[PDB]
């Protein structure tokens, strides 16, 4: 009976957070690779 | 990154600047959306990754305020 | 009394001697036993047993299970892998 | 001008090198207290050493943080501080290179593309930068729960050192979308 | 008992002087004769001399040992201050 | 629903952003209390006393 | 009043209608189609 008014910390979306870091960096891999391309091109 | 992405990669005019993305950004954020659109695949990736970041969150946001005023119901005021 | 070693009882499969509460019925030091005693083969052929005044089972004890720190991809909880996969397969074929 | 907003990129820099760094050093970011039943003992830690104040004194007995935590925590604890090492010498590899853009430093010419792969840097140094903040916190709350007995803390609080280690990350951003700005004029 | 005896993460025992441990070593049921091999085989110290003793060993733990006991032993553990401790499935075996 | 006009002002943008914020956390209010009344019900007495 | 006739008001009550019965009893009807009755629990007492 006894359940508690608990708000979320950060560990209960803390995946989200390094799946946004992780996209971010990938878009900086894509940024880095498309721009060489077409220098080559 | 998204105002460091426009600039770098060649996708002419940039509707992206230090302005412009802090703006863009915050319409995502909000779920309002925004007028100008990512145009080069690495600002889709940079828009898309924040989009997923929104949804979670808020979604966490709505269900745990019901999760709140759910308990607050419960409480059972002890009457004898 | 007390048992004055403090073991429920047992025998060595080597020495064959009783100890506990068991060892001292047998040797003679103690006249009776009301105790948490189960009633087993070994313990019937060197001591007699009633009728049970208790019943009981042999049960497995753990610490309550805490709720745990949730994981690296526990935001996805609430809904089945099986859904993930099947979005994303219908994103492609939507957009296609 | 365009020389004048340079100066501005390299100085925000050297200060995100002076708060990573002391935070880094310093011992301050948790601002906890824990108690002995009425006696209680103010402490501080880091991610090497918690160093706890005892009564009779000045005390700061300092006990390592690293072993500290229990096992699984830890596995993540031995990658936070490579993720933050890595943050504090990708921030030197970026304000190096903005030493470079300097007009009475190396060239002028092939100068533009000194200004850009320095500032990808520093946004790779504070997004594995933010992250080891975040591994840090996500762990360090896990031994507030769950630790060894004898100390459990009352207040969790992030106290100073750690703000500076926001402000950080802060001047990351504001000295890199200058030099972008630098890059695009 | 089963998933006990498909994983051995949290480790398991008995008392050292009792029934409990006396029927696993005399049984013959698949499941409880490799219960019992698992019990002798790999220790830092499996069974404990008293059954306060091995209830201070789980609740110590943080969940890493089971203590194997009987029923109505277990039910006033989890009816006692701090209430910590729970029961988990069922009876293996009818005693007396 | 946003719609198809943008403000492309400093002070108007801080209009256009604190009125979002101000919405999310309203609409997210709704939501959440309404499955207040939908879960757990209170049938009040008409009176009492 | 018998066993077959109280095991087959549970099939029909749609589990509004618990029957209390032996656990060698309760094991049988289990492996045995609709396979639609579940032991709950464990022992209450033992008997032979
Ligand atoms: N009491 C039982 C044996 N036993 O009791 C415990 O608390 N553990 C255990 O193995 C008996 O031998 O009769």
């Amino acid at each position: 009976s006894k359940e508690k008014t608990s708000a979320l910390s950060l560990s209960n979306v803390a995946g989200v957070f390094y799946i946004l870091v992780g996209g971010l960096g990938l878009a900086m891999l894509v940024a880095l690779i498309e721009f060489c391309y077409k220098s080559r091109a | 990154v998204l105002f460091l992405v426009s600039r770098f990669s060649p996708y002419s005019t940039n509707e992206f600047g230090i302005f412009n993305s802090l703006w863009f950004s915050l319409g995502a954020f909000m779920q309002q959306g925004c007028d100008i659109s990512p145009r080069s695949l690495s600002g889709r990736i940079v828009g898309g990754v924040w989009w997923f970041f929104t949804l979670i969150i808020i979604s966490s946001y709505t269900a745990n305020l019901a999760a709140f005023l759910t308990v607050e119901r419960m409480v059972s005021p002890i009457e004898s | 009394t007390i048992v004055g070693d403090g073991k429920y009882g047992a025998r060595d499969a080597d020495t064959k001697i009783w100890n506990g509460m068991v060892g001292e019925l047998v040797y003679g030091k103690a006249d009776i036993a009301i105790a948490p005693l189960t009633i087993t083969l070994v313990r019937e052929e060197v001591i007699d047993f009633s009728k049970p005044f208790m019943s009981l089972g042999i049960s497995i004890m753990i610490k309550k299970p805490q709720k745990s720190k949730p994981g690296v991809f526990s935001f996805l909880d609430p809904l089945a892998y099986e859904i993930w996969m099947c979005i994303v397969f219908a994103y492609i074929g939507v957009s296609v | 001008s365009r020389r004048g907003r340079a100066l501005l990129a390299v100085a925000l820099n050297l200060l995100a090198l002076l708060f990573a760094t002391t935070a880094f050093l310093t011992t301050y970011w948790c601002q906890g207290t824990q108690r002995v039943p009425f006696q209680l003992r103010r402490f501080h830690t880091g991610i090497w050493y918690s160093c706890e104040e005892e009564l009779g004194g000045p005390g700061e007995k300092c006990r390592s943080f690293i072993d500290l935590a229990p096992a699984s925590e830890k596995g993540v604890l031995w990658l936070s501080v490579v993720s933050e090492v890595l943050y504090i010498l990708l921030l030197v590899v970026g304000f190096s290179l903005m030493c470079l853009e300097l007009l009475h430093s190396s060239s002028v010419i092939d100068g533009l593309k000194l200004n850009a792969f320095a500032a990808v840097f520093t946004v790779l140094s504070g997004l594995l930068g933010m992250v080891a903040h975040m591994m840090y916190t996500q762990v360090f709350q896990v031994t507030v729960s769950l630790g060894p007995e004898d100390w459990r803390p009352h207040s969790w609080d992030y106290g100073w050192s750690f703000c500076l280690a926001w402000g950080s990350f802060t001047c990351c951003m504001a000295a890199s979308v200058t030099t972008l700005n630098s890059y695009t004029k | 008992a089963e998933d006990l005896s498909k994983q051995t993460e949290i480790a398991y025992g008995t008392l050292d002087s009792g029934s409990t441990k006396e029927f696993f070593r005399r049984s013959k049921i698949a499941v409880f004769d490799k219960m019992w091999t698992y019990m002798r085989s790999a220790e830092p110290s499996v069974f404990v001399r008293t059954t306060a003793e091995g209830v201070a060993r789980v609740r110590k733990s943080k969940g890493k040992y089971a203590y194997l006991l009987e029923s109505t032993m277990n039910e006033y553990i989890e009816q006692r201050k701090p209430c910590d401790t729970m029961k988990v499935g069922g009876n293996l075996d009818s005693k007396g």
